[PDB]
């Protein structure tokens, strides 16, 4: 049990206090017992609690607080000109813990890099955020968003024709996050 | 396999990464930057006092007081800001990681946690105001779940579990981890060994846990948060868009990811319930050739049988309570 | 006809329509395992008698 | 008399059971908004404007709702006791007071009905829950029997502590007799003892062993769906207005005040409302306040604390009625 | 007592005469509602 | 710059245990204000009972 | 759930419950509760925010609100 | 809720909106008008309110969806 | 049977067997199948990864069958009978159609003929509009087009209009079907079936309703099935009395009936099912079935004829009148007497 | 220590061939004896015939066995099954998970795919 070497001072405890040890009163102890004392104490806690502020807000009204950093549902992104800024790299789809990701790409009709197959398991999908790190050119994003339940599992999985449309129509927050997060990555 | 750890003990997430990020780190042979060190220990103690809120007021909620339940769970909601915050998640983190923490703190963060701070102890008395002396707290605790000095070491109990028995022993006091060697705080122990004696030491530790933030807080160093070495840990994203050697590291370590030299090791830290320890074995290669994870609660359910029988159907409640199990850790 | 003899047919008539209803406008889809003993999801000895 | 005997009779047991059934509705619904002022919350807000119509939601929602009956349930008697339970419990308040002698029977042994109708009502609890033939609902009604044992002395103690001052066993007489004093400060030990056996008489927190969620999963009610469990809520939180309003009766002067029969007769309903509301508030500050207590120390608490003490009252009133010559005379005056 | 003082708390404040109510009904007026500033 | 903290430190929080007793729950005071109650109580009930039984003599 | 009573609902909450989540390659692991279930809404995240689960609940009131329960007996 | 912000914003909005808030937020909110969706939403900002509540959304659908 | 299967329209479906996650190749149609039978036809097409399209009225009761199949698999199509569009958006994908639309009793939209009749009419009509290759409809055992009784008239003219319009119809007579959830045995052990107006005496083959979904299964796969006609009955006939005597030999609870003559029981019969919005048991052409007879209808394909011997109702009364046992006989063995 | 369960069974090494052969009847009287009892457990529909010769056949199994440290191994997995299966910590699904009520020719293997 205790450390080696010379016993913690003070270690071993006071012999024990008999009944007639005890320095209380017997009107306190008495009254204590039959007053209830420290459970009325317990009783006016709550009161002023009953008086204080409460803490709820009224969602969907009002929302709770959420960062920069936030990691909500994927979406593909595009350079101010409208080109995919996806080029094939496949990184995300090897770094993923759940292997999530499936990706199949070629050079299309110019001769770009570009994917022909993006799709991402949403319900395979931990959410760590590893993915859009590992992106050399900032496509694969997670959004501020979390509302978006569905009623099916088909609704789940996302292709590229999804996932584009998503940063399509996310792209203002996407790069408002990038921006007040980017010096930090 | 970092995500992993967040979700054995899942209301202890940072500290389940730390013992991972360390085992790994001493295996890697590296030594993470002081500014890592005293964030890991800051978010240590946050990761603590949310273990405790979950434990002690769930545990307070199965003998029949719904209130403190209530109250902490805005206190806990608080400090889930503080994580979503430094990560993105308010639970999942993966924010403690083998060299370091992902990203740095934002600039706002540490005047918000102690604004947290200085009102966390008035937190700590109303829900010591409705237990600690309450009657009926007091006679479903005491002598209950009853653990003797001897017999909880020989039942592989840890943390409040062996120092509820008289025993005094913290990881962070005996192998000094991150930067606990360079903070001050008490150790609760207990005299009975029973579900009242460590629900008196929890309740301690909200207070040494809130104690250890506020030297962390004043004594956190600048630098930087991950280890300066890019074969390790991931470069920044402005030095692998702009120069090669960055751009070929960021490349192989998010593919291959990086090797740790070979060998064994056990590696243990005080988590908010316990003991908690990794044995990694590592091939010299990429991917660990086995990870096995000791989890307190494990340790702690198979004494159950030893301590319950003999009491009443709302005593085991009360022991399961006291115990503080989470089945992600138990089961693995 | 006294207070109490109503009293006492007007809580019987309550017991009654509100029965009655549960009786007719709810569904009733009665199978194995819905009408099995709650035992937190396992099956065990039915020791209660 | 003016009009019909039976429209007389119809009409003032609608004004008594359709009054309360409203005042239960909206118990249930101040519970839940009330718990969770002194949880920080706000509780029910958005069925009905502020959350006035949530009782009503959960009402229909469960006479909508599927009954099962189990097939290891000897089904007769899993009818049988929730229906005892509902009736029993709602008959309590054909003797209460809403003015001098404004009740459904001012019956001269009132005292005694209540006794009777709340312990009929207590063996439905037991008789649901082993009907159900399922371990926790067996378990459950094996407490509620204890738990019979346990607080039916404490209150036909208390009780006869309150007849000697009063003389009477009528509602009506004990409160006229409260003119003098209110019997909660000459009897105020007994106030309270009354008042902790009608939370254990009512399965309230910390007293809910019966019912308890951390131990039981829903004790004698967990086989009990639908109007079954609508039966089982109904008759518990109108036994808790029952006993508040009974408590107001015995120890807070019931409706002493502290066309013009109409205005009169309000203030006397106002009254014993104000005072019931008070007591109804007491019984959820209380169980926001404490842990269930186990089982095996409610029935220790109240056999060798609460009874000695009522015991030792029971000699020692009279010994100060004779002393003070304040027998009260025990014929029809008040 | 070890109590710091509640107008170094960072939290909401009573004011006026709900001050004066409140710390004379509460059991410690040190204490915070737990409220934070929203400046 | 990163997120430090202020140049002289952060000003101390309170965290050493503080349940203050306060004189509204001690055994005394309400023992005392319970007999007084309890003695007045009874001091009205003589009365009451006295009027009530000659009140129930001219009944008679 | 066979033991929960007419009309009921399932919400599933969280990648695991979905598909199985982190845990869909192993060897003890159910991928995902609708082989066993018939599910309702599908809530997505590990873990799903408490707001996200929010919305689901309101995702499956919306469904309650539109669900013709008296109209489709007078349909047949 | 409480008597005097109840009061104070039911005088400030009129008691046609404040039964329309009673039906859709619950509340009683005042506040300024800080912009519109392209849906139609309108957003209000109010500093001196409980923390998470200076800002909410008045939704234009009638079944309001997040 | 084999990984290559050919359809009537010759298209080749190269299959890979086993698991839902595999390649059944087939696309199939099922009317009427949040019935009884229909999920066991769903169940075998759908485990073995078939695309399933299952046209449904009412959504809530549709919701058992998605578990049957993976992910994309089993397909809710909304349809009413009077909705050719949604009857013609189901079917058009199709190499298989089930019709397994039926009501024993008439409704206040749906008579016996409207629902017979004019429902395999607009089933079939799209079956041959969009060139579905099978077109399995159930009919039912004892139809005949010079029936009395509504059930066997209606069910039998609707085979005669099925046939008209595509001759390939796989026709399907079941006798009454036992099984979970069956409208056989568990209305012998339930408590509302006291009237009657025979002495359930009437005798009929029962037939398992897991046979039948086989039998189903089985005819999509033997092409050879098409355009013929299959009476699927079971090994033994019993009566109504055989039968009820077996189930209170199993719950051990001995069910009474109270008999009424037919001229006095019919009139109330057709009054309860005109009141009612639920299934009562009870209609006019309910009781005149119950005075009728089931006779097999020779040169009609058998079990045999997929390769198949069901088995007697016998063997299954433990498995699906346990529940109904009281708690003192439930813990006892199979009655096996 | 924790008390062990209804039928835990320490685990001993069979000391000699004599040992092993009486251990393996003691396990194999012991199934078949408890066949009534799974079949009413777990309310097989099956006769308890049945049951008894899937026992049989899973002892047939490990007939020709010539090692005792392969035999050991065996009884403790039968005394473990046995335990799961008296305490009724297993279910009906894993009970008839193991009631199973491959090609038998090569051309009929050929022609359907293997298998
Ligand atoms: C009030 C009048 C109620 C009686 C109206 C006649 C019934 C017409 C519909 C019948 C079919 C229902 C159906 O299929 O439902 C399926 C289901 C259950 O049908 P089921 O067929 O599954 O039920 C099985 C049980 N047996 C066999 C006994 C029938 O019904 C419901 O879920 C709800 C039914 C309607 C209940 C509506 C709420 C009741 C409370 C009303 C309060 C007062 C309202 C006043 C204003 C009314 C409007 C002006
Ligand atoms: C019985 C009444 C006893 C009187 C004491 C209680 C009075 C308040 C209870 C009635 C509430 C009025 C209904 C209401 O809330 O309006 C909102 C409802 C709106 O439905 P709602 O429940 O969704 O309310 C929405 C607003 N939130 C979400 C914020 C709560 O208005 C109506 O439905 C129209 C009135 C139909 C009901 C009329 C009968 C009510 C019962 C008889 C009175
Ligand atoms: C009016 C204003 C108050 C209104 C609100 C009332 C409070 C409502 C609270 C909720 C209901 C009450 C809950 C009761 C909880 C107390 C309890 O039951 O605990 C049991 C406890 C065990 O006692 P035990 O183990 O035997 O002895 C040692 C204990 N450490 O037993 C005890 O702790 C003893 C409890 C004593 C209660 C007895 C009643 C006191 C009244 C005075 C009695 C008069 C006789 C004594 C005369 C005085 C003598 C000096
Ligand atoms: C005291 O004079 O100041 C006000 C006092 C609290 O102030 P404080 O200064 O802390 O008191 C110190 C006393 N040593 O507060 C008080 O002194 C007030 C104490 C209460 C006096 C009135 C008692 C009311 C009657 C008692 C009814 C029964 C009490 C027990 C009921 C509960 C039983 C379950
Ligand atoms: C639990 C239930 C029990 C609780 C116990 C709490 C206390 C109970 C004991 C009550 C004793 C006090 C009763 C009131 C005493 C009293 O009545 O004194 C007044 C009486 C004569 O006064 P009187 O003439 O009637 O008044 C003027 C009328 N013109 O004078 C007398 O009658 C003689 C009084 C002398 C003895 C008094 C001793 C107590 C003081
Ligand atoms: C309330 C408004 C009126 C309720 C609907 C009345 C319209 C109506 O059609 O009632 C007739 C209804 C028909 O019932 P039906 O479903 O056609 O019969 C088959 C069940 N065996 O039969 C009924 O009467 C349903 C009972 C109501
Ligand atoms: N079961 C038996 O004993 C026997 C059965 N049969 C025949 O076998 C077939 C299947 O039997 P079973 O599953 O037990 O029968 P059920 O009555 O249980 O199922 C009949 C199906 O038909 C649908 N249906 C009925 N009327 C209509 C309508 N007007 N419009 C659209 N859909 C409708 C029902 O859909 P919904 O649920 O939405 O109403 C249901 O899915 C039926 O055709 C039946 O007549 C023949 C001989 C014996
Ligand atoms: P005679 O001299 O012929 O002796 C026969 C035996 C069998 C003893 C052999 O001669 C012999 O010694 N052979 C080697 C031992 C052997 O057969 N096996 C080792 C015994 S362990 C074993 O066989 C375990 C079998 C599986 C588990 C038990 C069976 C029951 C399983 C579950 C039943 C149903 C549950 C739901
Ligand atoms: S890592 Fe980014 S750029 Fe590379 S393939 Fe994946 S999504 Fe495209
Ligand atoms: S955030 Fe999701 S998609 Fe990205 S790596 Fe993690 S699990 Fe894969």
């Amino acid at each position: 049990a205790t450390p080696a070497g010379p016993p913690p001072k003070n270690f071993r405890l006071p012999p024990p206090k008999n009944w007639d040890e005890e320095s209380e009163s017997t009107i306190d102890k008495v009254g204590k017992y039959f007053l209830m004392t420290e459970m009325l104490r317990g009783m006016y806690v709550l009161l002023e609690q009953f008086f204080r502020p409460p803490y709820t807000i009224y969602y969907p009204f009002e929302k709770g607080p959420i960062s920069p950093r936030f990691r909500g549902e994927h979406a593909l992104r595009r350079y101010p000109s409208g080109e995919e800024r996806c080029i094939a790299c496949k990184l995300c789809e090897a770094v993923c813990p759940a292997q999530a990701i499936t990706i199949e790409a070629e050079e299309r009709a110019d001769g770009s890099r570009r994917t022909t197959r993006y799709d991402i398991d949403m319900t395979k999908c931990i959410y760590c955020g590893f993915c859009q790190e590992s992106c050399p050119v900032d496509a694969i994003v997670e959004s501020p968003n979390a509302e978006y339940a569905t009623e099916t599992r088909e609704e789940l999985l996302y292709n590229k024709e999804k996932l584009l449309a998503n940063g399509d129509k996310w792209e203002p927050e996407l790069a408002a996050a990038i921006r007040a997060d980017a010096p930090y990555r | 396999a970092l995500p992993y750890f967040d979700r054995l003990d899942y209301v202890s997430m940072m500290t389940n990464e730390q013992v991972f990020s360390l085992a790994v780190e001493k295996l890697l042979n590296i030594e993470i930057p002081p500014r890592a060190k005293f964030i890991r220990t800051m978010f240590g103690e946050i990761t603590r006092i949310l273990n405790h809120l979950m434990s002690v007021l769930s545990h307070a909620m199965d003998v029949g007081a719904l209130t403190p339940f209530l109250w902490g769970f805005e206190e806990r909601e608080k400090l889930m800001e503080f994580y979503e915050r430094v990560s993105g998640a308010r639970l999942h983190a993966a924010y403690v990681r083998p060299g370091g923490v992902h990203q740095d703190i934002p600039v706002g963060l540490l005047d918000d946690i102690y604004q947290w701070a200085t009102q966390f102890g008035d937190r700590i008395d109303e829900t010591e105001e409705m237990l600690t002396d309450n009657r009926i707290w007091i006679n479903r605790l005491k002598g209950v779940g009853v653990v003797s000095a001897a017999d909880a070491l020989n039942l592989s109990f840890t943390g409040v579990m062996l120092r509820g028995s008289g025993v005094p022993w913290d990881v962070r006091k005996s192998s000094p981890y991150d930067a606990y060697d360079q903070v001050e705080f008490d150790v609760p122990v207990g005299i009975n060994g029973d579900c009242y004696d460590r629900y008196l030491c929890r309740m301690e530790e909200f207070r040494q846990s809130l104690r250890i933030i506020h030297q962390c807080l004043n004594k956190m160093p600048a630098g930087p948060v991950r280890y300066e070495d890019y074969k390790i840990t991931p470069p920044p994203r402005a030095a692998m868009k702009e120069n090669m050697e960055a751009l070929i590291h960021h490349f192989l370590l998010f593919t291959k990811g990086y090797a740790v030299p070979p060998g064994d090791t056990y590696t243990a830290i005080e988590a908010p319930k316990g003991e908690m320890g990794v044995y990694v074995v590592s091939d010299g290669s990429e991917r660990p050739y086995r990870v096995h994870i000791r989890a307190p609660g494990f340790a702690h359910l198979s004494g159950f049988d030893h301590i319950t029988r003999g009491h009443l159907l709302a005593d085991a409640v009360a022991v399961i309570g006291t115990m503080d199990l989470v089945f992600g850790e138990v089961d693995r | 006809m006294s207070a109490m003899s109503i009293y006492i047919i007007f809580v019987s008539i309550i017991a009654i329509l509100f029965l009655a209803i549960d009786l007719i406008f709810a569904p009733h889809n009665p199978y194995k395992e819905k009408l099995s003993a709650f035992e937190c999801g396992f099956h065990s000895f039915s020791q209660s008698r | 008399m003016s009009y019909s005997q039976t429209i007389n009779s119809l009409v003032e047991v609608v004004l008594v059971l359709v009054p309360s059934l409203v005042g239960i509705a909206y118990v249930t619904v101040g519970e839940r908004k009330t718990m969770g002022s002194m949880q920080r919350r706000l509780g029910p807000n958005a069925v009905g404007i502020y959350g006035l119509l949530q009782a009503f939601a959960d009402a229909l929602k469960l006479l909508l709702k599927e009954y099962v009956g189990p097939t290891q349930a000897n089904l007769v008697l899993f009818f049988l006791g929730p229906v005892i339970t509902l009736i029993f419990s709602l008959l309590g308040y054909a003797v209460i007071p809403y003015g001098p002698g404004l009740a459904v029977n001012d019956l001269s042994t009132g005292i005694l009905y209540m006794l009777a109708v709340s312990s009929l009502a207590t063996y439905g609890i037991l008789l649901a829950g082993w009907s159900a033939n399922s371990k926790y609902a067996f378990l459950g009604s094996l407490r509620s029997t204890a738990q019979l044992i346990s607080y039916e002395l404490v209150l036909s103690s208390s009780i006869l502590l309150v007849i000697m001052l009063s003389g009477s066993l009528s509602l009506t007489v004990i409160v006229e007799s409260q003119r003098a004093i209110w019997y909660i400060l000459p009897l105020l030990p007994v106030f309270i003892i009354f008042f902790i056996g009608s939370v254990a008489e009512t399965n309230r927190a910390p007293f809910d062993l019966a019912e308890a969620e951390s131990e039981l999963v829903s004790g004698f009610m967990t086989e009990h769906a639908a109007v079954i469990f609508v039966f089982f809520f109904l008759a518990e939180y109108g036994s808790i207005v029952l006993m508040c309003i009974l408590t107001s009766i015995l120890f807070l002067g019931g409706y002493l005040l502290i066309n013009a029969p109409t205005v009169e007769g309000s203030f006397y309903g106002l009254s014993l409302g104000v005072k019931t509301s008070i007591l109804i508030f007491v019984f959820i500050w209380t169980r926001a306040s404490f842990p269930r207590i186990r089982f095996d120390q409610l029935m220790s608490f109240c056999w060798t604390v609460l009874l000695p003490i009522l015991f030792a009252l029971i000699v020692l009133v009279p010994c100060i009625l004779y002393s003070f010559n304040i027998f009260p005379v025990n014929i029809s005056l008040l | 007592s070890n109590a710091v003082s509640i107008t170094k708390k960072y939290t909401v404040q009573s004011t006026g005469i709900w001050e004066r109510i409140r710390r004379a009904l509460v059991i410690d007026p040190n204490r915070s509602n737990g409220v934070p500033l929203n400046p | 710059p990163q997120d430090m903290p202020p140049p002289g430190g952060y000003e101390a929080v309170q965290y050493k245990r503080n349940l203050p007793s306060r004189g509204l729950f001690r055994p005394r005071p309400l023992l005392a204000g319970a007999a007084v109650l309890m003695l007045y109580g009874w001091y009205k009930l003589v009365k009451g009972i006295r009027e009530q039984n000659e009140l129930a003599r001219e009944k008679m | 759930y066979d033991q929960m009573p007419d009309p009921r609902w399932v919400i599933s909450m969280g990648s695991c419950a979905n598909g199985g989540g982190y845990y869909h390659y192993s060897y003890s692991v159910v991928r995902g509760c609708d082989r066993i279930v018939p599910v309702d809404v599908y809530v997505p995240g590990c873990p799903p925010t408490s707001e996200a689960l929010m919305y689901g609940i309101f995702q499956l009131q919306r469904k309650m609100r539109n669900t013709k329960i008296t109209r489709m007996w007078y349909r047949k | 809720s409480y008597p005097t912000r109840t009061l104070a914003n039911l005088r400030k909005i009129g008691l046609k909106e404040y039964f329309r808030q009673l039906l859709y937020i619950g509340d009683t909110k005042y506040g300024e008008l800080v912009g519109v969706d392209k849906f139609g939403n309108k957003f209000y900002e109010n500093k001196e309110e409980l923390p998470l509540r200076t800002r909410w959304v008045d939704y234009a659908k009638h079944d309001y969806d997040a | 049977i084999s990984d290559i299967h050919i359809t009537r329209t010759g298209k080749p479906l190269i299959r890979i067997q086993g698991g839902r996650s595999s390649l059944g190749e087939h696309t199939a149609t099922v009317f009427g199948a949040t019935g009884q039978l229909g999920r066991y036809i769903v169940n075998r097409l759908a485990r073995q990864g078939c695309t399933v399209i299952v046209p449904y009225r009412e959504e809530m009761a549709k919701r058992h069958l998605k578990v049957s199949g993976d992910l994309g698999r089993v397909i809710f199509m909304e349809f009413d009978l009077r909705n050719t569009q949604s009857i013609e958006e189901s079917v058009r994908h199709s190499d298989v159609v089930y019709n397994l639309i039926g009501r024993d009793y008439p409704t206040k939209n749906f008579s016996l003929a409207d629902v017979h009749i004019e429902g395999t009419e607009r089933i079939v009509e799209a079956v041959a509009k969009y060139d579905v290759d099978r077109f399995i409809q159930v009919s039912t055992y004892n139809a005949n087009p010079d029936s009395t009784c509504e059930f066997f008239r209606t069910k039998g003219i609707a085979e005669k209009v099925a046939r008209h319009v595509f001759p390939e119809t796989t026709i399907v007579r079941p006798a009454p079907m036992f099984g979970f959830e069956d409208r056989l045995l568990l209305k012998l052990a339930s408590v509302t079936n006291l009237f009657t107006s025979n002495h359930m005496r009437e005798k009929f083959w029962p037939v398992h309703v897991n046979e039948v979904g086989e039998a189903l299964e089985r005819m999509l796969y033997d092409d050879s099935t098409a355009g013929q006609t299959f009476e699927l009955y079971g090994p033994r006939q019993y009566s109504m009395a055989q039968i009820a005597e077996l189930v209170d030999r199993e719950i051990y609870k001995k069910r009474r009936h109270i008999n009424l003559p037919k001229p006095i029981l019919q009139p109330l019969a057709e009054l309860i099912n005109r009141v009612l919005w639920w299934d009562t048991g009870l209609s006019r052409d309910q009781v005149e079935r119950e005075f009728h007879d089931q006779v097999i209808d020779p040169t009609a394909k058998t079990f045999k004829d997929l390769g198949m011997e069901p088995t007697d109702i016998s063997k299954w009364t433990y498995h699906y009148l346990l529940p109904y046992r009281p708690s003192t006989y439930y813990d006892l063995p199979p009655s096996t007497e | 220590a924790v008390q062990p369960t209804k039928f835990a069974v320490t685990v001993r090494q069979s000391r000699n061939w004599a040992d092993a052969k009486q251990r393996v009847i003691a396990a194999y009287r012991a199934w078949i004896r408890a066949a009534p009892e799974i079949q009413t457990m777990y309310s097989i529909p099956f006769p308890v015939s049945h049951i008894r010769t899937r026992i049989r056949q899973e002892f047939e199994r490990h007939r020709y066995v010539n090692k005792l440290n392969v035999v050991d191994v065996l009884l403790q997995q039968s005394n473990a099954d046995f335990q799961e299966t008296m305490n009724f910590w297993r279910q009906q699904s894993h009970v008839m998970a193991f009631f199973k009520e491959l090609p038998s020719n090569f051309i009929t293997g050929f022609l359907e795919g293997r298998n």
